[PDB]
């Protein structure tokens, strides 16, 4: 009804700036309450770094739903959106 | 000496009319847009030199372009009275002339005044249209001024277009009144949205549209 | 030497050239100033390509013209402020970068590109390349409270 | 000093108008500026 | 201060003598400007007099009310506004066609006088007297108090193409009339400027007030050489300009907007 087929998908294709912040900001919180975590955890220990390398190698599995001004959306994965 | 003053001001009235006929769409023939100071004073003027203002009101019919785009767009007919001041009998004989050949829009060009009993008449005369303009307001025609852009009224199909590009409601666009002078000069009625495409110092171009309130 | 199927397009980037002299001259800049805030830097972006690609001994450019025209053209139809197949939306996209297309158009002309820059094919599909992702950077993001 | 000490309010009271004024604007992820009434106040933001 | 910058035609920008004669012609003088005294004398006779200056001009100007006044010219002012007796007592009788009869010394007497006689009448000629003095205009626009000659260096291409400077002049004021004085022939019509931007949406329209509106805002920030970004005065200058109308930065204006009553009791 108001969600929109990946095909007519207008928006940017990059993450911006306020998405990459709360995606790590909750994947970092999702973490630190002993959540699976898809990489390999070599070195570091803290859930934001954890996070931070999970972004990068798009293996977060969370999902942007960027809501317009007539209340439609588009649904982006976050492994799909483009990270800087 | 001040009737040679009178009389050019008369003329640049008179072809600001004509520049706006034919800007909205109505079909002006390329001699009377020439109109010379010289000319125009022989066909109007007295031996007395001074002005019969009821050989200049004309008639009007639309350029095919602008019936192919307007479809909405009738038959124009122009007036420029000789009273002053206008009151409700002068408006009373105008709007039944006007009904009297089913001529969609007149314009009423006045000189000092247009009272309010007489303003009253301008709205209760469907199916056509009365517009006013004074004289003083028409000697410049302030489309010509630069820091004034070319605004274009959009069609019933392209305003749609417009909506549904932007996902948009009439009441979320920027808006323009129905006296801003170049509504007023373009003759826009309610709901219809003009286009102004306009310098820009950041991207070169930009185009803006409002709707008429 | 002597071509004419090489000609036209030596041609057409000339005419594109001059309609916007005469657009930037007549219509924005009416003054003269040509001095102004733009994203992407091209002198930093051509200079660092000569850094790269090490563009001295002046060596014979293997870089040929309908090369390079075309992929200024193909760049310049790649600048993506708005998205969409819509027919106002591409009104729209050519309004907003009509002037930064009169910069990379000033800058990466063939006869500057051959003569005063001396790039070879790598230096140019990098100064390309870093057009697009710089352009793609300086845009502002969804959510902005402006 | 007694401009430092007093211009200082009305440069204050200013800068709240202007944010009270211009709070609710933000970029859409169709690059409009629109208000909190979802009103178009620029189509594309700095026309760039 | 509010102040038109008037550009005048080309032929007219660079003489001088033609564009101060627009200056003359642009600019406004009312009766009071070129008045210096006036007396009220009790002339029995129309004929006769019982002065000894005037009392050859009308012997000279023969072959109603006793109540007779007498305003004097002063030299200078005459001359440096261009006027003379004539237009002087021409712009009288506009508006006193025929309930009031002028009587005026030539211009070469050795004292520049006007008599009037009107057609107890101790107190409407003195009526009359207070309405002429702060009524009656001369030549040019009211509302426009004062016109300079003012010199713009306009960067202009040359014929080779290149931008070279050129001098030309245009006139600055005291006062606001766009509309009248945009239809003064010899100025620029499609290029005369106000500083009052309600002038230009009452006169241009609403993308002109966004223009002007800009065009204040960056003289008053870059006044000292401070910049700021073009989008920001854009964003100020389009909230301001959105609804069709001048939308001040005050309760009067942020208040009747369509917003939520959360918002604007927060304000």
């Amino acid at each position: 009804e108001l969600a929109i087929l990946k095909e007519e998908r207008t928006t940017t294709p990059y993450l911006t700036k306020y998405e990459r912040a709360r995606i790590l900001g909750t994947r970092a919180l999702q973490i630190s309450m002993n959540a699976p975590v898809l990489v390999d955890i070599e070195g570091e220990t803290d859930p934001l770094q954890i996070a931070m390398k999970e972004l990068s190698q798009r293996k977060i599995p969370l999902v942007i739903r960027r809501y317009l001004p007539d209340g439609s959306y588009e649904d982006w994965g976050c492994d799909e959106l483009i990270v800087d | 000496e001040d009737n040679n003053r009178i009389i050019s001001r008369l003329w640049r009235s008179f072809r600001t009319v004509k520049e706006m006929a034919a800007d909205r769409g109505y079909f002006i023939s390329q001699e009377e847009m020439d109109q010379s100071l010289e000319e125009f004073r022989s066909k109007i003027c007295d031996s007395m030199g001074n002005p019969q203002r009821k050989l200049m009101s004309f008639l009007a019919n639309p350029t095919p372009e602008a019936l192919e785009k307007y479809s909405d767009l009738g038959t124009l007919w122009v007036e420029f009275c000789d009273e002053p001041s206008v009151g409700i009998k002068t408006m009373r004989n105008f709007c039944l002339r006007i009904q009297e050949k089913n001529f969609s829009t007149g314009i009423f060009i006045y000189q000092n005044n247009i009272t309010p009993s007489a303003n009253k008449m301008i709205p209760t005369v469907s199916p056509a249209i009365i517009e006013t303009f004074q004289e003083s307001d028409l000697v410049v025609n302030i489309t010509h001024h630069e820091l004034v852009p070319k605004h274009i009224r959009l069609s019933d199909g392209e305003k749609s277009q417009l909506l549904q590009r932007y996902k948009l409601k009439e009441s979320q666009l920027p808006r323009i009144q129905r006296e801003d002078p170049v509504a007023r000069y373009l003759g826009l009625k309610r709901g219809q949205v003009v286009k102004i495409i306009r310098r820009s110092e950041t991207s070169g171009r930009y185009a803006s549209y409002r709707i008429c309130l | 030497l002597g071509d004419v199927e090489l000609q036209k397009e030596l041609n057409s980037e000339y005419e594109q050239l001059v309609s916007d002299r005469k657009f930037l001259r007549e219509i924005v800049f009416v003054n003269g100033d040509h001095n102004w805030p733009l994203p992407v830097n091209l002198r930093r972006i051509i200079q660092n390509a000569q850094q790269i690609f090490h563009l001295d001994r002046a060596k014979a450019s293997d870089l040929t013209i309908p090369e390079i025209i075309h992929g200024v053209r193909d760049l310049c139809k790649k600048l993506f402020v708005l998205r969409g197949e819509n027919e106002l939306i591409k009104e729209a996209q050519q309004n907003a970068t009509s002037l930064f297309q009169c910069l990379v158009r000033a800058r990466l002309a063939t006869r500057r590109i051959l003569e005063e820059f001396r790039l070879n094919r790598d230096a140019f599909e990098w100064v390309l390349g870093t057009i697009e992702a710089q352009f793609q950077r300086s845009l502002v993001h969804p959510g902005e409270m402006v | 000093l007694i401009d430092t000490a007093v211009k200082t309010a009305e440069t204050g009271y200013i800068q709240r108008r202007l944010v009270k004024a211009l709070e609710d604007i933000m970029v859409h992820y169709d690059g409009t500026t629109r208000n909190s009434l979802g009103d178009i106040i620029q189509f594309l933001y700095g026309e760039d | 201060t509010p102040a038109l910058t008037v550009y005048l035609d080309r032929e007219i920008a660079l003489d001088i003598e033609k564009a101060k004669v627009i200056q003359s012609s642009i600019e406004y003088t009312t009766l009071k400007n070129v008045t210096s005294a006036t007396e009220i004398y009790y002339d029995p006779d129309p004929t006769s007099t019982v002065i000894e200056e005037d009392f050859d001009t009308v012997e000279a100007y023969f072959s109603q009310s006793p109540w007779l006044l007498r305003l004097e010219l002063d030299r200078a002012r005459m001359l440096d506004k261009q006027l003379t007796m004539n237009q002087v007592a021409d712009k009288i009788s506009e508006v006193f066609s025929d309930d009031l009869f002028v009587m005026w010394s030539e211009d070469n007497a050795d004292k520049l006088i006007i008599r009037c006689r009107v057609i107890e009448e101790d107190q409407m000629l003195k009526r009359i007297e207070a309405h002429m003095l702060d009524l009656i205009a001369l030549r040019g626009i009211p509302g426009i108090s004062k016109v300079y000659m003012v010199k713009h260096k306009v960067s202009v291409p040359d014929e080779s193409g290149e931008y070279k400077n050129e001098e030309l002049w245009a006139l600055e004021t005291d006062g606001i009339n766009l509309a009248e004085v945009m239809a003064v022939p010899g100025v620029d019509s499609s290029r005369t400027y106000s500083n009052s931007f309600v002038e230009i949406l009452s006169v241009l329209g609403i993308e002109a007030t966004r223009s002007s509106l800009y065009k204040e805002i960056l003289n008053v920030i870059a006044f000292d050489g401070s910049y700021v970004n073009y989008r920001h005065m854009a964003l100020l200058v389009d909230v301001m300009t959105s609804r069709g109308y001048l939308m001040a930065i005050t309760r009067h204006g942020i208040n009747r907007a369509d917003t939520g009553a959360l918002m604007r009791c927060s304000f």
